[PDB]
DNA sequence: TCGGCTG
RNA sequence: GCCGA
DNA sequence: TTTTTTTTTTTT
């Protein structure tokens, strides 16, 4: 196909479209719209269910709402006469010649731009009081003391941010979460996460970057000498001797170092399918997964075999590092535990 | 000015019986005006009648839509109002619209059929016609006018059927005498012709006869040979055209300069037609591939043939049947009537061959009904000829043909003839 | 739609008249339709006329309800307009609201019971009916139509029937006094009729002379021909309305001033219908086919046909059964089935042709188990016969048409009978 | 693609002066590839010689250019390589290449041309062509060959055909007289043959003698097999190379030594072939197995067959055809043709063996008639020997073989021959 | 109340 | 539509 | 790729 020019005309018949957003992430294409096949929702004006997307080999148009997924020719042969004729002209057009579209191959990133220098609004968790209502939730959490020189308590969070990034909030409304700084190989802040507190916090629980090239994962800047396990979250991480953390929904294994002696360590859901996906995605790769399929515990996540299976941090490391496989053993454990 | 077209197909009764029979749902947008459209046509096949805007817009548009298809209909409907127009210049404007957005439909199509065949096949799309056929398509939509020419009205067109009888512009006469004379000027254009004679009694000589009699009077002859290689088939049509023995052209009689010489002379003389001979396996062709050589000769070497002789019917395969049958009447109806349907869409004489039943080998007469192959195909068949030289012709060096089958003329006015066969020079002469 | 349907109620005489007897107040709403309703049904209580709209006025002034619904119910009568729309799509279109709203009315009435039913029998309704009767009240929706006649009652309706055997309504006169004779009044309406024969033994020339008898009896006749050209057929036609024979015609015997004055001594009888010949490709045409032909003849020109004559039924294909899916027998059958349908809906005579089998092609006399292709075709058929020929016969220029089957008469009271063939001019004589 | 082209064109005398005749300046681009293709022809106009690297230099050095097309033009002859690629993949993709750009060409060319028809006729440009021409365009789009062969043309290509005569580029030798006398030159490339076994002749050993007698002419043979073992195979065709007798190689006469020395010193003679036996279960094996045997012999063997015997017609099995039979008319016709067209596309040799009838066991002399697989072999097969043996031939260690059927020859010639068959040394000889 | 989600 | 806040 | 009904056709 020719994905540079479905996404240009894509991009054409659906600007003028409601809730239109060209969602261009680095390796990512897509387009956020009210479907014309179905119009969504009035209420759900901003959850317009048309998506585009042309980060792939060819361009599909899928619309949730009303089940419509097809080929960008066909939107266009069905809406645009006009522009489906230009279109599949000009793809004939320019199929003939060679693809000229890696010429302008240039890259707008740059380097470390907004390092976080201080916290304001935040006190460090090994800074508050014994009987500090964060702290007694970490307690209820139970994670060791020592490592509470990592994490940070906040009443502030919206000022924080727009202290950091202004603008990110029209209101600054104060809100208490854990601020988790998450730092770099040298050591310095690139980005911090607020962390819900209570059972869940009012709204937009997310990590804040610095900038949009910082890095995503937790702990790099403590991983000693011995093999890296990469866990799902920081506070699990920090369970985990050499145990990094990777935040936020897209797992890209190129940004992730230690190639060599990473080990991924998921959940422990069987189910959930997405789940499996991910573990085939990574043993598709030949990398090395722990599989909790001899687990004596049944929790989630390992702070959750501590706290409710009262786990220790002994077991699991010795559960982990006993667990290992790569390969076709990998891909045995996997398809015995998935179901 | 779909408005406008819509607008006089609802609200004038002569506009509607002058325009809407050539009407089509393609032809208006992919937007309002198609939806609009379409639920005038599903009013007119139901009712027969062109419904008004209250039958449109409630009994009709009260249907499977979107939001925004509804309310486009609606928006078009609504903006439909009649105006007082002249219905010449009116019925005009209609059909330079309707050619303008058949050319731009045409166009559409065949720039996807080059995408499509630019692709790679096993995503090739299969139904879609190939690269071959781009210019009749074109064609197709030059040819779109608001014309009512739907059959051949027996009074109305009088004048044009005693043009094509003035002219015979369907005969393509033999160059012998004696099938003239019984097929009262040659065969037809559109017309399917078979010989039979048996096993090594004929049925290639007279067929590579028939191939040299229609090169010496001018015509385009395709020798599509399916039991026969591309080079045996030229090499009886050489002994043909040059009066030397098909044994001399093998054990070296015959010198180049003599062979050089005469084909020169042939060539030289202005009543020499194109003699192009072309082999597929034996079993692997059907119509469809002889439509695409036909298309293929037709782009490459600019020939156009005006008869079609395939070597054998029977060993040949049907383009509409998928699973091959055992059975050999089905299969052998169905090859012939595809050869039949191409013979009338390129307007060619078709002459092939079927086998005669084993009864009918070394006996004194032939009947219709020694037919082997299929009794469908003597059905739609329009000339067939049978070979029944048993022992005695072949010592005088004849064969008798019984013209089993007529569409031309009465088959038992001259029912037997005795034509003079010439196996060495693989041809045919009178008993004048 | 319900402001159409109170509008022609309330203006339209002969809408009123048919479906006032199917309306009742449930079918249309709760609101400003059902008191609308309400009012016109009091009213033509009252005195047996439809009302006025002044007549609805005086109505809503004397007789009143809350005002809040007043306002609605006044201001849905305002729009009531005349709109002379046509009659079958408007009582369609009302036959299909009356359903619509009758099975939502049902299935509204079967979940009331039901819940009726779950609650305990200390607080449940009596007026509802009981469980049991939940399937027949859906039947009670289920038939609801305008179709006053289910069917055809043989004591209630033995008028309505005599009508059709003082005026025939079915019969088509042959002008040839044999086969009225043996058909006793020619071939009925909606019926197919097939001529079977061998191969060139006369099928085409036969569907030709009754094309051409049609043609003088004043008669719009479409031949669609699948094997033979429009030319071809023409030709053949020609030969029997023009009186020239077909060698008269391809040795040029007949000067353009005898051809034009012979076409237009036709032309000035006013006596002499139309006549249209139709090609197909073998193979290609089924019974959707022919409807697209018959609509486009009914609309590109003034034609609508009386008879149909298709040149052969076998080279057709059918138009449910995918090509060469089925057998022969399934797949023959199927057409005849759809070609009898299209004659029944059409309500014209459509002749056509078969071949027998290969083994009658040689045979003084043919049976009806000699049918090529399905034996279904004979269940299928209406009136069939079989043309056959012999040496002897030919030697007087005859032939032994005799009735296979027939819905028209006893088919042993001449079952054979010798019919002069002229096959120069191919024409049909009778024997007297 | 535009590199490499104008890199062979500069750099190269075969591809240069096959492709020039069909390069045109609009094929390329508006940019460098046009004006380097400029340069070229108007170097190779000015100087009938391809023009150096340096002479495009220079000749871009004197021209008129802008600033951009001159460092363009630079860039791209300083691009140029003179790279050794093969020449039928050149010579495919600079064809496929010319036939996208010409495609293209045309179908911007007639976009234009229908933009400009929707303009004021006052306003228009005159150059451009009219509508009616476009689909004369588009096939002048599909008329660019680089290659125009299909088919053999007559009067175009006599001296081809000569030399093929001349050379007998279809015969191949069967190192016995009788056989090359009664065919002409021997069996021809791209046919099938077939032995017809009488009562009890040993369909194998005959396919077993011809198997050997092509080995040593150094014909690649491939023998597959079904009733036999690879390994008794293979024994027969010792014994009809080592002249040691077939029941010796089991009782063990002759050594190891004597065997060894024998099959080395055949190894020695340079004029020996290269026989692959390769076995199928009976049945099991239909003509398209073959086709991937034979690509996998030629794949992994570097084996390109010339000769291809497989044992039996009859044990064989269809390439598509579900119900399967010992001994029906059917399944033999389809896998004869089914060989045939293997063999036409292969251009290879086939020979295969066959049974007939208890008429033809008695009886000394067999017709075709007296054939069990009449009309369906005979119709596919090339050549046809009735090999019959008879008790008083038997005494005489003979056999009468009888050509049936000879797509080669006269079959009167030399029909019957007695030939020294030797059961024991699987051979046959001349006979004096 | 928001964003992101395969076919 | 499903998930997260 | 078998398997069974039915019909139709064809060959021996
Ligand atoms: N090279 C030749 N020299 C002389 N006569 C030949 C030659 N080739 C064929 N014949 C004659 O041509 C006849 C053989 O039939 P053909 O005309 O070749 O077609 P056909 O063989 O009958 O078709 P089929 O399907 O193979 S049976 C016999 O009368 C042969 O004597
Ligand atoms: N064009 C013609 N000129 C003269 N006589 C003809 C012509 N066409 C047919 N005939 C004669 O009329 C007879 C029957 O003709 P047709 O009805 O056309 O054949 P048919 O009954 O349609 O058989 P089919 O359908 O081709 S298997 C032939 O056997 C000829 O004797
Ligand atoms: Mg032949
Ligand atoms: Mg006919
Ligand atoms: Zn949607």
């Amino acid at each position: 196909s020719i994905p540079w020019i479905d996404n240009e005309f894509a991009y054409r018949a659906l600007a003028h479209l409601p809730k239109f957003t060209q969602v261009n992430n680095s390796s990512t294409f897509k387009l956020r719209f009210r479907c014309p096949v179905c119009g969504d929702s009035k209420t759900d004006q901003n959850k317009a269910r048309g998506w585009y997307y042309g980060d792939n080999n060819e361009g599909n148009i899928h619309c949730y709402n009303c089940n419509y997924h097809a080929p960008i020719g066909i939107y266009l042969k069905e809406f645009e006469p006009d522009l489906y004729r230009e279109y599949i002209f000009e793809i004939r057009k320019e199929k003939g010649k060679s693809r000229p579209i890696e010429k302008p191959k240039e890259l707008p990133k740059q380097p470390e731009k907004k390092i976080i220098k201080s916290l304001p609004s935040c006190v460090r968790l090994d800074k508050l009081a014994e009987d500090h209502p964060i702290i007694k939730y970490v307690k209820a959490r139970c994670i060791p003391k020592d490592k509470w020189k990592y994490l940070w308590f906040t009443t502030e969070w919206p000022k924080l941010v727009n202290s950091i990034a202004p603008g990110t909030y029209k209101k600054e409304i104060s809100e208490p979460r854990l601020v988790i700084p998450i730092y770099n190989a040298n050591g310095k802040a690139e980005s911090f996460q607020g962390r819900a507190l209570k059972k869940d916090a009012p709204q937009k629980y997310i990590t804040i970057e610095a900038y949009p090239e910082a890095t995503k994962i937790y702990g790099v800047e403590r991983v000693k000498d011995g093999d890296v396990y990469v866990l799902e979250g920081p506070i699990d991480s920090l369970f985990i001797e050499n145990g990094i953390a990777i935040t936020g929904g897209q797992l890209d294994l190129e940004v992730v170092p230690f190639k060599d002696r990473r080990v991924w360590v998921l959940d422990n859901e069987p189910r959930h399918p997405d789940t499996i996906k991910r573990m085939t995605k990574l043993v598709d790769a030949g990398e090395r997964v722990m599989f909790w399929d001899k687990s004596p515990w049944k929790s989630k996540d390992v702070n959750d075999m501590i706290r409710k299976e009262g786990a220790t941090p002994e077991q699991i490391m010795e559960y982990m590092k006993n667990n290992i496989a790569q390969g076709l053993m990998a891909k045995m454990r996997l398809s015995k535990y998935a179901k | 000015m779909v408005e406008i077209i819509l607008s006089h197909l609802i609200f004038d009764q002569a506009y509607f019986s002058k325009v809407w029979p050539y009407m089509d749902s393609e032809y208006f947008e992919s937007g309002p005006a198609k939806n609009t459209f379409k639920l005038i046509k599903s009013h007119v096949n139901e009712y027969h009648s062109v419904p008004s805007i209250n039958a449109l817009n409630v009994a009709l548009e009260n249907s499977s839509f979107t939001e925004t298809e509804y309310s486009g209909v609606k928006t078009l409907i609504s903006k439909l109002a009649d105006s007082p127009e002249d219905h010449s210049w009116l019925v005009k404007e209609t059909e330079k619209y309707v050619q303008q957005r058949a050319m731009f439909n045409a166009t559409s199509k065949i720039i996807e059929i080059q995408t499509n065949a630019e692709l790679p096949p096993e995503k090739r799309n299969k139904k879609m016609p190939d690269v071959g056929a781009i210019p009749d398509i074109m064609r197709q939509a030059l040819s779109i006018s608001f014309d009512s020419y739907v059959g051949h009205d027996w009074m109305d067109d009088y004048e044009a059927r005693w043009l094509s009888y003035m002219n015979k512009a369907r005969k393509v006469p033999f160059k012998l005498r004696i099938l003239n004379k019984i097929t009262k000027g040659g065969a037809e254009t559109g017309t399917l012709n078979v010989l039979m004679a048996g096993v090594n009694v004929g049925k290639s000589l007279g067929l590579c006869s028939l191939a040299a009699d229609y090169l010496q009077l001018g015509h385009n002859v395709l020798y599509i040979s399916m039991q026969m290689a591309e080079e045996v088939c030229a090499k009886r049509i050489d002994a043909n055209m040059l009066d030397v023995s098909l044994d001399d052209i093998d054990d070296g009689h015959i010198s180049y300069a003599e062979y050089k010489g005469k084909m020169e002379k042939w060539r030289e003389k202005s009543t020499l037609g194109r003699l192009i001979v072309k082999q597929y396996p034996t079993g692997g062709a059907d119509a469809n591939t002889f439509r695409s050589l036909l298309n293929e000769l037709k782009l490459k070497k600019n020939f156009v043939p005006t008869i079609i002789i395939v070597d054998y019917l029977g060993i040949c395969k049907s383009c509409r049947i998928r699973v091959y049958s055992e059975n050999s009447y089905t299969t052998v109806k169905a090859i012939a009537e595809e050869l039949r349907a191409l013979a009338v869409e390129t307007e060619t004489v078709l002459w092939t061959a079927a086998q005669v039943g084993k009864q009918a080998w070394d006996s004194s007469d032939v009947n219709m009904s020694d037919i082997a192959e299929s009794a469908g195909l003597p059905a739609t068949a329009d000339f067939m000829l049978a070979v029944i030289e048993t022992e005695e012709l072949a010592a005088a060096e004849q064969q008798l043909i019984k013209q089993i089958k007529s569409r031309y003329g009465d088959k038992n006015k001259w029912n037997k003839f005795l034509m003079g066969v010439q196996k060495g020079n693989q041809k045919w002469v009178e008993i004048e």
